């Protein structure tokens, strides 16, 4: 329940009304903890950060960058539940796709590379080609 | 509630162009607007903006004896790579 | 001319139940942006102003600029 930790460390920013790059230095600190997490609660950890970031009190412009750091740790982290969550992610970037759609890209990218280093070339270029990359 | 700007109804956005490149047969510029030289000698159901346009098997969207013509060019037709239509 | 914008989630929804209907249509031009049909939306939202004083559509995007922070420096 780092989970539960981080989950209401947010729950309170939802209640908070900081600024642009304070209220992002916020969140971005509860980020980096959960980062800093381990395992399934790290995996849990991501699980609600991102159920965070489906707000519009997380903003647009907000979750642009917080989840972009939310990413830029995952180049770095294991490749199962790496793709299970890129699997997730993609489905619940579902909604304004193109308020995530160069965060995609890389996504992307990074899953379609597992895919093909893992051989599944079927779900590699399948999954690629779910994007509108320039057709977004 | 007395201000935050919520939602109101909007109006939005279209077009109609088409899905396709097409760049109006570009073997020469009597244009996909335009029934060509040859083509208007020919002439299938041809209009101004598809005189031939499509991503067709061809994709080359190219006038009757027109995209014959830069195939004549070039027997092998890498236009799109489709041989002339 | 148009830029960035707020789109809230049903402007998302309208874009692309459109390009259902309408890539089911027709496809190559679709639902693109154009600011200038954009209008003023700021009515009841929590006001004690009764008010509602509908804007141009850039006049919207950068009021939607000025929303929330009830002061905004350049
Ligand atoms: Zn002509
Ligand atoms: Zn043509
Ligand atoms: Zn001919």
């Amino acid at each position: 329940r780092m989970a539960a930790a981080v989950r209401q460390d947010l729950a309170q920013l939802m209640n908070s009304s900081g600024s642009h790059k304070d209220l992002a230095g916020k969140y971005r600190q509860i980020l980096e903890k959960a980062i800093q997490l381990s395992g399934a609660e790290q995996l849990e950890a991501l699980k609600a950060f991102v159920e965070a970031m489906v707000n519009e009190n997380v903003s647009l412009v907000i979750s642009r960058q917080l989840l972009t750091d939310f990413c830029t740790h995952l180049p770095n982290l294991p490749d199962s539940t790496a793709k299970e969550i890129y699997h997730f992610t993609l489905e619940k970037i579902q909604p304004r796709v193109i308020s995530f759609e160069e965060q995609v890209a890389s996504i992307r990218q990074h899953l379609a590379s597992i895919y093909e280093k893992e051989e599944d070339w079927r779900n590699a270029a399948q999954v690629l080609v779910g994007i509108p990359l320039e057709t977004g | 509630k007395k201000k935050r700007f919520e939602v109101k109804k909007w109006n939005a956005v279209a077009l109609w162009a088409w899905d396709i490149v097409v760049d109006n047969c570009a073997i020469c510029r009597n244009h996909i607007m335009d029934l060509c030289i040859e083509c208007q000698a020919n002439q299938a159901s041809a209009t101004s903006e598809e005189c031939t346009v499509a991503w067709g098997v061809c994709n080359h969207a190219f006038h009757f004896h027109c995209i014959s013509r830069w195939l004549k060019t070039r027997q092998v037709c890498p236009l799109d790579n489709r041989e002339w239509e | 001319p148009s830029s960035t914008f707020a789109i809230p989630q049903e402007l998302e929804k309208s874009v692309q139940m459109f390009e259902l209907f309408y890539s089911q249509h027709f496809s190559g031009r679709k639902l693109t942006w154009l600011h200038y049909l954009c209008t003023g939306e700021v009515k009841m939202n929590y006001l004690g102003k009764p008010y509602v004083a509908m804007v141009t559509t850039y006049q919207m995007a950068v009021l939607l600029a000025f929303n929330n922070s009830e002061t905004v420096s350049y």
